[PDB]
């Protein structure tokens, strides 16, 4: 029913091995030189990414922030106020861009200030003009 | 098995079962009801049996009907039937035996057989039993044919057949009772010895065997699942298969190592993408910080504007970073999972330079076994005799094989140096035309009713003829005869003084350089109680050593023992012989094989017996007068001296049917 184990014999592979009197020896070298093709290949690439590999040495070390660690308020200090319409017209949408831009506000408060100062900072304008980019 | 059921299977006949043989001889038994066939399988079974536990001795109808009991020994015509067919077809009353019974005053009838060796002895015997006049001729100095015994001083080795192989069902166990055999059995270990003369360790020993047989279960496979049979008309070959499988195995390995290779590029080349994804955004990190660095340079008081350009700037920088720290944490799992498979490859090569030494080793014994070229046996049919193999441990027979056909030869009317030449046959009777092998113009002519050729297959095929038909075989036998094959293996008897190799260890293995040379001196042996070693030459290499002069033959064979127990402890051999069996006239060749394009029905062929046309026209159809036995005449035990013997047994039987009339047919 079926070939022994470790053992790899398909009706396709008898026929094409069988084919002429040196088709076993063509088909032979068809892989031998797709091994080669594809070890120098790898080689290629790997010497590719040894190069990418150095020109990121050091990594994001001397680019980093440190954490900036800040209870959230419920009260809008005007400045907040005018940070937020800043944060709306740069970020639209973005509720957690927005918080992080503030600060001390938390993702909801930020989509309540939506609501809430809609009309006093015309909002929808703002955010017409954000779409507009 | 034992019992009556067991003497119906060291008879080689199912004990529940009418064979074939038995429904033609008891037509009105098998068509009958089962109940009458039970009692004539348990007759059968039972006389098979008492001529087993004694067959030293002559077992008459009133000795088996003697020891018969009710309700089997009620019928007394059955029982005679019975023990008839029996004793014709010579299951039982064959061999040598103490005749209760001396022979019949006068013979009838008359035939002449064409030579002595086991099958020839076998039906001579049997024949004369049945009271016809019987004379044998043959061309050696000597009975056996192709069992030759090699004798000198206290030296006994066999140049011919050696081996009982297997008692289980086997028509020699029941010989060698009758016979002095000195029967020894044969330890199966074998460790081999490359080139450089020494062992393979038993890790390789065990991983190139294992690969052999798996090659061997896939020709098998190619055979019967994929229907490999034929290829470009020419019917493929064992050694064909074989070379097919094998660059499919080499075809898989490449085709492993590619696909693996090519698991390595797509991650590396995910790696590439990333990488040039983490140098870009590293190069936006580091102008987003110079930016937000300046935004901070403007100290305060600050407006709102220029304010939320610092926080703006903060936020898009734990952002950036953000990603990198996440493309860096891919890097991570990329770049372990490269070292993952690259610390294990799949196989580096199917099989090594010495891998496949050892291999060719595996199938030179295989050679060996079929006495022939691996491209020359059928691919579909050159192990069909496999079912019917004996069971039971393979002996040798420590006191030469000869004394076989000696024992069976006593008492027989054989012209020795014989050689016939000619062979007539027509509707009134046969002549023989034979000379004197010594003077070869001394002529001898022969008449008789019937003519048993037991001819070696070698002879047979012989171009020109060395035996002359009148008239000509008919082409379905001449066509048989092309088609089978007749194969060669040699042997080299080597005597020497002193035991220097392992004396628990029968048989050890040498593995040639080359595929070409595999089969040149690739097997040694072991076997005898005086210190003598015997070395074989097969496939390819028999057919070539035999065109080079004893002294070189066992000089190589000096060369490898030295190189395997020490160069100073293998010392000259006092007594060598090494046989010829493809340039003996009376062989030409060991024994026969399935060729391709040959088939197990070919050997039904060449049992046929052959009918002359009428002498004159309009007469009615005559007897049939030249019957064929021997070794490659009986399909089921080809190449054995069993199944010569067999074979003798079958024709005896058949003659005598034709000649002395079958009375237990009735
Ligand atoms: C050679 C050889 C053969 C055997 C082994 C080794 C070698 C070296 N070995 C085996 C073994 O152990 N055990 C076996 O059972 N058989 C072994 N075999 C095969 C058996 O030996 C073989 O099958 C069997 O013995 C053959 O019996 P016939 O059919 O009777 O043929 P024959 O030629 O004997 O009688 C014909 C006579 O006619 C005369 N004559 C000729 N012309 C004329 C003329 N013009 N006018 C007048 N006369 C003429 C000739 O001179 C000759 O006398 C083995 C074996 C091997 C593989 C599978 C199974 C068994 C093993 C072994 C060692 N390898």
């Amino acid at each position: 029913r079926k070939p022994p184990k470790g053992m790899f014999l398909s009706q396709e592979d008898v026929e094409a091995v069988s084919a002429n009197a040196t088709a076993a020896t063509t088909v032979l070298r068809q892989l031998d030189m797709e091994l080669v093709s594809v070890k120098r290949q790898i080689q290629n690439i790997k010497q590719t990414n040894s190069a990418l590999k150095e020109k990121l040495d050091g990594g994001i070390e001397p680019y980093r922030l440190p954490e900036v660690i800040q209870k959230c308020n419920a009260r809008w200090t005007t400045e907040e106020q005018l940070l937020a319409v800043q944060a709306i017209r740069k970020y639209g949408r973005d509720f957690q861009a927005i918080s992080d831009v503030i600060g001390n506000k938390s993702v909801v408060q930020v989509k309540n200030f939506f609501v809430n100062y809609r009309r006093r900072f015309n909002i929808d304008e703002v955010l017409q003009e954000w779409e507009a980019e | 098995p034992s019992g009556v059921e067991g003497a119906a299977f060291q008879s080689r006949l199912p004990h529940d079962r009418m064979t074939s043989q038995e429904a033609a001889c008891f037509p009105d038994i098998i068509s009958g009801p089962q109940q009458t066939q039970k009692v004539f399988l348990f007759i059968r079974n039972r006389t098979l049996q008492l001529w087993l536990d004694n067959p030293k001795i002559q077992l008459t109808f009133e000795a088996t009907l003697q020891q018969l009991e009710a309700p089997y020994n009620s019928d007394t015509v059955l029982v005679h039937r019975v023990h008839s067919y029996l004793e014709r077809h010579g299951l039982i009353n064959f061999g040598i035996y103490k005749r209760i019974k001396p022979l019949p005053t006068k013979k009838t009838g008359k035939v002449i057989i064409i030579g002595s060796g086991v099958s020839g002895l076998a039906a001579a015997r049997q024949l004369q039993s049945f009271g016809m006049d019987v004379t044998l001729l043959e061309a050696r100095d000597r009975v056996g044919g192709r069992v030759a015994t090699f004798r000198k001083g206290n030296y006994v080795a066999d140049l011919g057949a050696m081996v009982v192989t297997g008692l289980g069902g086997n028509p020699m166990a029941v010989v060698s009772k009758q016979v002095n055999m000195e029967l020894a059995k044969i330890k199966q270990k074998c460790p081999l010895y490359e080139a450089n003369g020494q062992a393979v360790p038993k890790e390789k020993d065990e991983m190139v065997e294992q690969e052999f047989n798996r090659l061997l279960e896939a020709t098998s496979y190619l055979s019967h699942q994929l229907d490999f049979n034929v290829l470009n008309n020419k019917p493929v070959s064992l050694g064909q298969a074989l070379e097919v499988v094998i660059q499919l195995q080499e075809k898989h390995v490449k085709d492993e190592q590619i696909e693996h290779w090519k698991k390595i590029v797509k991650t590396q080349e995910e790696l590439k993408e990333l990488l040039n994804k983490m140098v870009n955004l590293k190069e936006k990190i580091k102008e987003l910080h110079q930016q937000y660095k300046e935004a901070s340079e403007v100290k305060p008081p600050r407006d709102i504007t220029a304010e939320f350009l610092v926080k703006s700037k903060h936020r898009d920088l734990t952002a950036l970073c953000k990603e990198y720290d996440e493309l860096a944490e891919t890097q991570g799992k990329l770049e372990e999972k490269l070292q993952e498979l690259e610390a294990n490859p799949p196989s580096d090569v199917y099989l090594s330079s010495r891998d496949r030494q050892i291999l060719d080793w595996h199938f030179a014994n295989l050679e060996f076994a079929n006495a022939t070229p691996l491209s020359t046996l059928s691919l579909k049919h050159w192990d069909q005799d496999d079912d019917f193999e004996f069971t039971g441990s393979h002996l040798t027979v420590r006191n030469g094989y000869s004394c076989v056909p000696v024992a069976l030869a006593e008492g027989l009317d054989i012209k020795l140096n014989t050689a016939v030449r000619q062979v007539r046959y027509t509707a009134s009777g046969c002549e023989v035309i034979a000379v004197n092998t010594r003077s070869t113009s001394q002529t001898f002519i022969y008449k008789c009713d019937a003519v048993l050729c037991t001819l070696p297959l070698g002879v047979l095929k012989q171009q020109p003829p060395a035996v002359q038909f009148v008239p000509p075989l008919p082409e379905w036998k001449t066509s048989a005869v092309q088609r089978m094959g007749f194969g060669n293996l040699n042997k080299v008897v080597l005597c020497f003084d002193r035991v220097f190799w392992d004396p628990s260890v029968n048989l050890f293995g040498h593995v040639g350089s080359t595929t070409a040379s595999r089969g040149e001196l690739f097997l040694f042996w072991n076997l005898y109680k005086a210190p003598i070693l015997l070395a074989l030459v097969a496939g390819e290499a028999a057919g070539i050593m035999e065109n080079i002069s004893d002294d070189v033959i066992v000089g190589r064979c000096l060369a490898i023992l030295k190189g395997i127990f020490g160069s100073s402890a293998v010392p000259q051999p006092k007594e060598t012989v090494v046989s010829r069996w493809r340039a003996d006239p009376w062989a030409r060749g060991s024994y026969s094989y399935v060729a391709a394009g040959s088939s197990g029905n070919d050997y039904d062929l060449m049992a046929q017996p052959i009918t002359p046309g009428p002498s004159i026209p309009g007469a009615p159809q005559p007897i049939p007068r030249l019957f064929f036995a021997g070794e490659h005449t009986i399909r089921n035990y080809p190449a054995t001296v069993h199944g010569a013997l067999l074979s003798g047994l079958r024709e005896a039987g058949r003659i005598a049917d034709q000649f002395l009339g079958a009375m237990y047919t009735l």
